[PDB]
């Protein structure tokens, strides 16, 4: 499964 | 080839940069998508890239939340990436 992401 | 980035909130809008975590292989902070104009694009950040650095404290196995909590915390802030030490994961 696709990897956690964040945004700044 | 280790890079170095420097992000300063000059005026008031974020760097335009994501981040994303690596699987159990090669964990720690990359980076995700970014938006035109901000000071990620200005740096020449982009996909792929993975930070290894940032005021100091070493991203090397830094956790995610942790990555955006420094980065969260000062506008302002050094960030030490290197080419391909996330791109390697990316090609999945």
């Amino acid at each position: 499964t696709p990897l956690e992401i964040t945004e700044l | 080839k280790e890079k170095k980035v420097f992000i300063s909130l000059v005026g008031s809008r974020g760097l335009g940069c994501s981040i994303s975590s690596g699987p159990i292989q090669k964990p720690g902070i990359f980076i995700s998508h970014v938006k035109p104009g901000s000071l990620s694009a200005e740096v020449g950040l982009e996909i792929g890239d993975q930070i290894v650095e940032v005021n100091g404290v070493d991203f090397s196995n830094l956790d995610h939340k942790e990555a955006v909590n420094v980065l969260k915390s000062s506008r302002s802030l050094t960030i030490s990436i290197v080419a391909a030490a996330g791109r390697e994961l990316f090609m999945t």
